[PDB]
């Protein structure tokens, strides 16, 4: 029931242990040196 | 010493290791250790450093 403004997708392939470090306030090696999402993040996080 | 150990204990005889003196750079774990759960409930993780 919604319109989502500026839709941006970012794909990429990671370790099963690794999913949740994709996460606004996570630490790690994915979350530190490869791929960080902003504290008031707004989106959603799919992984398969 | 901890995440590297070549043997465990049972859970109803769980070990307990005292740690002090020591600098907490968690990111040497980065090369070979794999975690699936890291929960961390009285402090933020990205505080940790
Ligand atoms: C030898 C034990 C020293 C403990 C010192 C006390 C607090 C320091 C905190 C956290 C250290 C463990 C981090 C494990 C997960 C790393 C990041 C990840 O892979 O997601």
């Amino acid at each position: 029931d919604l319109c989502f403004t500026n839709v941006y997708a970012d794909s990429f392939v990671i370790r099963g242990d690794e999913v949740r470090q994709i996460a606004p306030g996570q630490t790690g090696k994915i979350a530190d040196y490869n791929y960080k999402l902003p504290d008031d993040f707004t989106g959603c996080v799919i992984a398969w | 010493e901890v995440f590297n150990a070549t043997r465990f204990a049972s859970v109803y005889a769980w070990n307990r290791k005292r740690i002090s003196n020591c600098v907490a750079d968690y990111s040497v774990l980065y090369n070979s250790a794999s975690f699936s759960t890291f929960k961390c409930y009285g402090v933020s993780p990205t505080k940790l450093n």
